[PDB]
């Protein structure tokens, strides 16, 4: 979790948000996976989001269930997801990855054990998508255990028991889903409750809203689904793919710059 | 935090995304209240009784046991409108949905009769139903997929993910985290997160209640065992519900065999799975070593699911019910066997239950015992598959 | 001679050869020996309850006539045990067969539903059923001749004559003739010779007395009108004998009038037919001038009869019963608005007599009326009859 | 129904038994059957059997059912069938002639135009195969009132209560099923009763069974169904059809005589 306090105070010092692209591991296949991820950094990307492909991700859009599926027949396991993100910390020594994990693959073989080999391979934070605060007690705890923050998810549906919660359990960042009391409002109160700083995960596709993320006092943007859309449209020429990856993300990255 | 423990011992849980969290604690809620309610309890009555038929009989089945020490009975849910249990708590959740003032009702189904259960609750309550199918299943069930649509249900076809069930379901999810304003998902099995999985038990309980006040009148005494077929399993924990604290009364559970248990190609999670978390909750599933979900296979779609309700898991780890086994072929013989000696076509999942009493009565014919089969559905539905198996094997 | 009257008014009598009227007389003798005998009445009692699932439910239909003034329930013979009212009849009929010490049952069925429920009864009471089908209709028919056969019916193919239905009873009834003192002819309808009409009526009469209890405690008076699809007459003289001598009680008759009276492509022989001779009565019938039995058409299987029961001319001649018509297109949009608006999926059959109530409440709206429909069976069995011709007339 | 009576009385002085074949009229067609027919009596017959076809014969077994179809094949009506027998009678004047007939094609146009019509073509007698004799008031008045003797089947089933009334209600002859009383006390039976003469018409294929018809004490035998067998046989030679249909009534009528 210490890489996200050092690049927050970082961007904080450069009055700058971050921007933290998301993608599936393997997806399309593992060396295209890796180059893509190469590319995101090389363009600007502040921290990653990556996901390991699940049987059943009742938690995505149509975009990333596609992603999911790609990585599937390219025959990817989590075994191999883990030896990817050795390999992406060993090039990166300071980017803060983060994970979105399915709790079946976190519970499957020990929570306990599941955080230690993310602490093991450099992961610095975890978002399990199907785990609410409610029932995220062993999640948190072997989280913090192994030096990995626990990311939640502040819904636009929440309310100030779930605020002052996600606030108290949270590290690294809060995952603020503005998709239902004003962003302004969420932002302030996070804040007072000293939360783990926001980035906004929704609808995040254009420069325009990462410069409204950061002016409406959020640390940061988190594009969820546009980075997987871009390698949706380029299967077919992974050089273009390459291409538009580091335009995007550029142009994304400009847009927090002060 | 909620009013009720969404746990059965380890098991259970409401493991969705937080944006999910306020729709469940609204139901459970809703369903807390209701149970309070003597005008929801009238309602449903109502319901049960001059709309689905209720009291089913309890049939005793003498040609099937004759020479035995056996006394079977059979529940005959295959008699409530639509020709299965699953009626019950349809009706009992659309009049949740009216109580908590939605128009609306989702549903998935793979083989189709949760859709059409789904459809036919709200075309009587006035809902709008709207019924989320893999496009590979709307090619398959053509009967269903018209039934749902006859019942003015609108019935989706998705082409996301494997354009199939698991799909179906990430879409009717997606929509119900947006719609829950508006609109019930409505869960077809005792299973998913709390509060699904009890209310689904409290509004089955009904086949467990009567089947006590029916065997009292007809033998005087509780049965030996009562014996229930597990798919998600609505129907066992309905059957069972009435007789968990008469601790003499044996509670048995059958999941699918398929194949073979030692084949791999089965539906019986919760003796031969291993504890995960998915679907909203902690409960046994069939799975890879890695911990991807496996798909589950039996002759029976209705039995096909890789999990199992958490009650259930609970009920037999602490051994107050028994969970078994019932291969494809097996489920074939009792299916046979009841339509020959008592002219009643079982569905193939009940057919599941009825050959393990078959099993308990032919293993041991000079063993005194009194059983109740819950007959969970008709078979009708199932002729042409078993029809299919039976010229491919030359009439066997 | 006989102990009871074989004619209604100038309909019925027992126009068999004379080697038959031995198996008639018997079959009389013991039919009304049975109907004095508790034994017989608590046996009959105890299967309809708790095998075929007695008391049907009576449903209040509140989407289907909302706006208007009329009340209409639905006496739920699609609830009971084969999904139609013919189970209850069958049932004391080979509960007949065995007061007269027969082990054998014959039938003949076309479309296969009286095989089925004469195959179901027989299954349950240890009693061999053989039962003649056209080969053309053995072709036709696989799902049916699988139940039957399912059921240990030994389904006969007819290749003699035609190949179709009057060529399967002929075969039947020429078994019978050398057979009865071992068989019993187990005719499906409230029609041929006496005591046939009589004995059906009774062992389907159930169906009014159950209507007359649950309308007087639900409404505390009895209907306006009950309604009925004729056939050949059962469902119909089920629902009726109970309120014969409640004079203010309508008694409506729905016969198929097909593709329309005008074209001759009907099954409405009562009022569009004209009396003559034949399946061992006389009563209305379609009829060359010259007195050939004219072939019947209907949508629904079940209704597609060129005669009737005589009861039934019998009500029409004096003016207790009055009977009308309802087209294809009149049942298929009754059968669309059932599913649609109620959750249920009515027979073809009973979606006629639906048809006649809606054309009651829609014509005269302002009209107080309380309404029974009898619905006579479920429409599983219809649905791709009414897929394939939604299709081709482009989903209308 | 006087032919009968001077059929029988000639027979009695030669110590001859009747042989009465029936044929489904216009099997195959209407001029074949006037062939069959003429070459029936040429051969020896005493007396026709003669049907009608009809839509719905539920009482005749299969031979009969396919000799019906081919004449509805043919389109042969009620109304060829009755100018076919005046055709018959005006050739042969002292044979008797019987139709069977069922109720429908006797009751359609009224029971009494029915029997007129029979008398006015010259038909001697009518069994109607589906009227027992509980129901045939009506039919054995209108056959009286015409000239027509009403011809009753006595079953193997007979009670002494049936044979009171087949003796006291038939005319003719009393038409014998010995398919159960021996068949020496029914005829007996109904010799005490004053019947009409009783014809034997259960299985009668070979000259045997009619010289047994007339040794048990019958004034005759029926030839049900065999006649109709060698039709069925030789559809495709009519020459042979006759020449077959000669010789088989040849040998029965041999069988009779004294
Ligand atoms: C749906 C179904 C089942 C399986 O579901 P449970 O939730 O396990 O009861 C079993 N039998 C029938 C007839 C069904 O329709
Ligand atoms: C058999 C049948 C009928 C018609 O027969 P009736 O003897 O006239 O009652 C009508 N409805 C259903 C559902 C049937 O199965
Ligand atoms: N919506 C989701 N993505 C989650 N599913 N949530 C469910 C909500 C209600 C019933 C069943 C499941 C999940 N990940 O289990
Ligand atoms: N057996 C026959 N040939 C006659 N049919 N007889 C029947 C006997 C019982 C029920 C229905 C009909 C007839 N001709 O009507
Ligand atoms: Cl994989
Ligand atoms: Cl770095
Ligand atoms: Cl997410
Ligand atoms: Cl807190
Ligand atoms: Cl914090
Ligand atoms: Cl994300
Ligand atoms: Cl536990
Ligand atoms: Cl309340
Ligand atoms: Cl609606
Ligand atoms: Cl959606
Ligand atoms: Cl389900
Ligand atoms: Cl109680
Ligand atoms: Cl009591
Ligand atoms: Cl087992
Ligand atoms: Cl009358
Ligand atoms: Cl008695
Ligand atoms: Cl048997
Ligand atoms: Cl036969
Ligand atoms: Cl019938
Ligand atoms: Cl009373
Ligand atoms: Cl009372
Ligand atoms: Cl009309
Ligand atoms: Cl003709
Ligand atoms: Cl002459
Ligand atoms: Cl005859
Ligand atoms: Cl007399
Ligand atoms: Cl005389
Ligand atoms: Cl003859
Ligand atoms: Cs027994
Ligand atoms: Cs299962
Ligand atoms: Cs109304
Ligand atoms: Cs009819």
């Amino acid at each position: 979790m210490e890489r996200y306090e050092n690049l927050f105070a970082q961007l904080n010092d450069r009055r700058e948000g971050a921007f933290v692209p998301f993608v599936t591991l393997g997806d399309p296949g593992i060396e295209q996976s890796l180059k893509i991820i190469d590319t995101l950094i090389d363009a600007g990307a502040d921290a990653l989001e990556l996901g390991v492909p699940f049987s059943d991700p009742l938690a995505d859009g149509p975009t990333i269930q596609n992603a999911n599926l790609r990585a599937f027949a390219a025959g990817v396991t989590p075994a191999q997801c883990f030896e990817m993100l050795a390999l992406i910390r060993e090039k990166h020594p300071t980017i803060p990855i983060g994970l979105l994990m399915y709790a079946n693959l976190v519970f499957n073989n020990g929570i306990d054990a599941f955080y230690a080999r993310c602490e093991q391979v450099g992961v610095d934070s975890v978002l399990v998508a199907d785990v609410p605060v409610e029932e995220s007690a062993p999640f948190r705890q072997a989280a913090l255990r192994h030096n990995i923050a626990p990311i939640f998810i502040c819904p636009p549906n929440a309310d100030d028991d779930l605020l002052r919660q996600v606030a108290s359990y949270g590290r690294g960042y809060t995952y603020l889903l503005s998709r239902a009391l004003p962003l302004h409002h969420l932002i302030e109160k996070l804040k007072e409750y000293h939360a783990a700083p926001a980035l906004q995960g929704f609808g995040i596709s254009s420069p325009e809203q990462v410069s409204a993320a950061v002016r409406a006092g959020a640390a940061g943007a988190i594009s969820g689904s546009a980075i997987v859309k871009i390698i949706e449209k380029n299967l077919a020429s992974p050089k273009q793919m390459l291409a538009e990856l580091r335009s995007f993300v550029s142009a994304m990255k400009a847009a927090s710059r002060a | 935090t909620t009013l009720l423990n969404p746990y059965f011992g380890e098991f259970g849980g409401m493991y969705v995304p937080q944006i999910l969290m306020p729709a469940l604690n609204q139901l459970e809620e809703a369903f807390v209240s209701a149970q309070k309610d003597p005008e929801f309890q009238a309602q449903f009555a109502d319901l049960l009784k001059n709309y689905a038929g209720r009291p089913t009989a309890l049939t005793k089945c003498q040609n099937i046991t004759a020479g035995t020490r056996t006394t079977l009975y059979l529940k005959r849910e295959d008699l409530l409108h639509g020709g299965a249990h699953k009626t019950n708590q349809v009706l009992g959740q659309a009049l949740l949905a009216k109580r908590m003032g939605k128009s609306e009702i989702i549903a998935e189904t793979g083989a189709g009769q949760h859709g059409v259960a789904s459809a036919l609750a709200s075309a009587l309550l006035g809902l709008k139903c709207r019924i989320y199918m893999g496009a590979k299943d709307v090619e398959r069930q053509s009967p269903n997929v018209f039934r749902m649509r006859l019942m003015g249900a609108e019935v989706i076809p998705v082409h996301s993910g494997s354009a199939t069930l698991k799909d179906a379901c990430n879409e009717a999810l997606r929509d119900w985290s947006g719609s829950y304003e508006t609109a019930h998902y409505m869960l077809g099995t005792a299973a998913g997160p709390h509060p699904y999985p009890t209310i689904v038990r409290e509004f089955q309980r009904m086949i467990g209640e009567e089947t006590k006040a029916q065997i009292l009148d007809k033998e005087g005494r509780l049965p030996d065992a009562v014996i229930a077929c597990v798919g998600g399993g609505s129907n066992a924990i309905g059957m069972f519900a009435d007789f968990i604290n008469d601790t003499s009364v044996g509670l048995i559970g059958v999941e699918p065999g398929g194949h073979g248990i030692e084949t791999g190609e089965h539906g019986a999670p919760l003796k031969h799975g291993r504890v995960g978390i998915y679907f909203g909750m902690k409960a046994p599933m069939m799975q890879t070593a890695d911990g991807q979900i496996e798909e589950s296979y039996s002759i029976s779609a209705g039995l096909d699911f890789p999990s199992v309700g958490p009650q259930h898991a609970y009920l037999n780890s602490i051994g107050r019910a028994d969970y078994v086994s019932i291969t494809d072929d097996e489920a074939l013989e009792a299916f046979k066997t009841l339509c020959r000696h008592e002219g009643i076509i079982p569905a193939l999942e009940s057919s599941h239950a009825l050959a393990h009493a078959l099993k308990m009565m032919r293993e041991q014919p000079e063993k005194e015992q009194l059983l109740v089969v819950n007959l969970s559905g008709r078979g009708d539905k199932d002729i042409f598959t078993v029809h299919d198996i039976l010229k491919a094997r030359g009439e066997i």
